[PDB]
RNA sequence: AAUGCGCAGAUACCGGGAGGAACGCCGAUGGCGAAGGCAGCCACCUGGUCCACCCGUGACGCUGAGGCGCGAAAGCGUGGGGAGCAAACCGGAUUAGAUACCCGGGUAGUCCACGCCCUAAACGAUGCGCGCUAGGUCUCUGGGUCUCCUGGGGGCCGAAGCUAACGC
């Protein structure tokens, strides 16, 4: 599971300013952490379709956010991606 | 010919017959009887009287081993299950105690269509 | 790491000589997997509710360790190997839930 | 009618997760080893759900039974 | 009733063992999930969701042709398994007949792996989201100053209203 220490490190690493716990970057970063942990879970447990429904949603929520960013600030967008490894 | 004195009476009741088995203090049978052992051939075997007879027969064949007291153990729900118990209480054979031990599954084998009906 | 309670029931027909030998193999397998026994409650023989392995009784062992989750199953597995080990139930520690009290 | 005594009332204080308190868990079974209904146990939806999970653990440990012979008749 | 099974000793009983499938009571008067659907117990991995705080982003939203995934049972392929059950089928009986209902047997199948099939009275026969319109009562679950109040879910009766009516 994703632990508080684990999550906390991701939040601060992407926060736009101290105390930023909900910006488009933090969210996309967090979803990417979940999405990856789940993609790994599904390498095994392939018959775990129920869990895979949650993957589609996360993946979908992520693209929705990114699409917003890329529209408002095409900079932070191409920046967020390079720092992660999405849309490839 | 082993003078057992005390033992166990097993009443196997069902809707088709009642079969009684008298055993020694640790399970091994001494003598048994049933609705068929007493002449009832058809379905009279299930009747409670057949049970009463089958029990009495069982007890008498037991006294032949100097049986005085016995612990009853019922399994099944069929008719005559109660007459079988009463019969043994009137057969000079001291009914030391009565215990129902009908076997019931913790849901295992799929029953016959007959015993499934509305589940 | 997480808190567990490794329950173990053993043959009640064991002398002081083996009773210990097995506790050693047990107390050892815990160390083999990273189990810091926070405390123990070795009760002993108790009249079972039903016979386990033809035996009307069993000798009980209760630990309260904290080991690496990923190994909780191998630890529980290993322990089961011994013949003098009839049961091995490793539950996860939880807050007691008071009632009627 | 059908007025018995509640299992909770007879007891004082106890932890519903203690799967080793035979002396107290026993109070939750019938003449048979069956887990008493709620009308008898007096527990609540939530509590009864935990009791059940506890009685079952003790059963696997051989501390509580699964079923006993009915004596009487 | 008969077929059937039993003196190569059955049925009933006690002890031991093998195996497969299901999971009593708790259980509902319930719970979870998008649906299909999901209940022994333990561990791991993992999805959704509700509440409190109202801290962060700042309209990033709703719906969704096509696409894609999922999808009870039966069924198909390959391999494995095979207690019980049981289409076909083999018998007994019933009957005017009996290609049925009842009884004794029984193969596929039911179970597992992997691949496929994509259907249903797949029902609440009631697409999804949001806002707005009396209450009463029971219940599951959370918060609270815990008579009673406040949020989410499950039922029932009913204001206004609706409805061909039933009903909602
Ligand atoms: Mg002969
Ligand atoms: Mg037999
Ligand atoms: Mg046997
Ligand atoms: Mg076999
Ligand atoms: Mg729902
Ligand atoms: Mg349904
Ligand atoms: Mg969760
Ligand atoms: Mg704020
Ligand atoms: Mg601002
Ligand atoms: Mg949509
Ligand atoms: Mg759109
Ligand atoms: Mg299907
Ligand atoms: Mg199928
Ligand atoms: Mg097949
Ligand atoms: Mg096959
Ligand atoms: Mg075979
Ligand atoms: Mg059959
Ligand atoms: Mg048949
Ligand atoms: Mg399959
Ligand atoms: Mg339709
Ligand atoms: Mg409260
Ligand atoms: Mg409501
Ligand atoms: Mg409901
Ligand atoms: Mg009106
Ligand atoms: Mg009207």
């Amino acid at each position: 599971p994703i632990t508080k220490e684990e999550k906390q490190k991701v939040i601060q690493e992407f926060a736009r300013f101290p105390g930023d716990t909900g910006s488009t970057e933090v969210q996309v970063a967090l979803l990417t952490l979940r999405i990856n942990r789940l993609s790994e879970h599904l390498k095994v447990h392939k018959k775990d379709h129920h869990s895979h429904r949650g993957l589609l949603m996360m993946v979908g929520q992520r693209r929705r956010l990114l699409r917003y960013l890329q529209r408002e600030d095409p900079e932070r967008y191409r920046a967020l991606i390079e720092k992660l490894g999405i849309r490839g | 010919k082993r003078q057992v004195a005390s033992g166990r009476a097993y009443i196997h009741a069902s809707y088709n017959n009642t079969i009684v088995t008298i055993t020694d203090p640790d399970g091994n049978p001494i003598t048994w009887s049933s609705g068929g052992v007493i002449g009832y051939k058809g379905s009279r075997k299930g009747t409670p009287y057949a049970a009463q007879l089958a029990a009495l027969d069982a007890a008498k064949k037991a006294m032949a081993y100097g049986m005085q007291s016995v612990d009853v153990i019922v399994r099944g729900t069929g008719a005559g299950r109660e007459q079988a118990i009463r019969a043994l209480q009137a057969s000079g054979l001291q009914v030391k105690s009565i215990v129902d031990d009908t076997p019931v599954p913790h849901n295992g084998c799929r029953p016959k269509k007959k015993f499934r009906k509305a589940s | 790491m997480r808190r567990y309670e490794v329950n173990i029931v053993l043959n009640p027909n064991l002398d002081q000589s083996q009773l210990a030998l097995e506790k050693e193999i047990i107390q050892r397998a815990l160390e083999n997997y990273g189990a810091r026994v926070e405390k123990v409650e070795e009760l002993g023989l108790r009249r079972l509710a039903y016979p386990i392995a033809k035996d009307p009784q069993g000798y009980f062992l209760w630990y309260q360790v904290e080991m690496p989750e990923d190994r909780v199953n191998d630890l529980a597995r290993e322990l089961r190997i011994r013949d003098n080990v009839r049961r091995v139930m490793v539950v996860k520690s939880q807050e007691p839930f008071l009632a009627n009290a | 009618p059908s007025r018995k005594a509640k299992v909770k009332a007879t007891l004082g204080e106890f932890d519903l997760r203690d799967y080793r308190n035979v002396e107290v868990l026993k109070r939750f079974l019938s003449e048979t080893g069956k887990i008493l209904p709620r009308r008898r146990t007096g527990l609540s939806g939530k509590e009864q759900r935990i009791l059940a999970k506890t009685i079952k653990r003790a059963r696997i440990l051989g501390l509580l039974p699964f079923t006993e012979k009915l004596v009487r008749k």
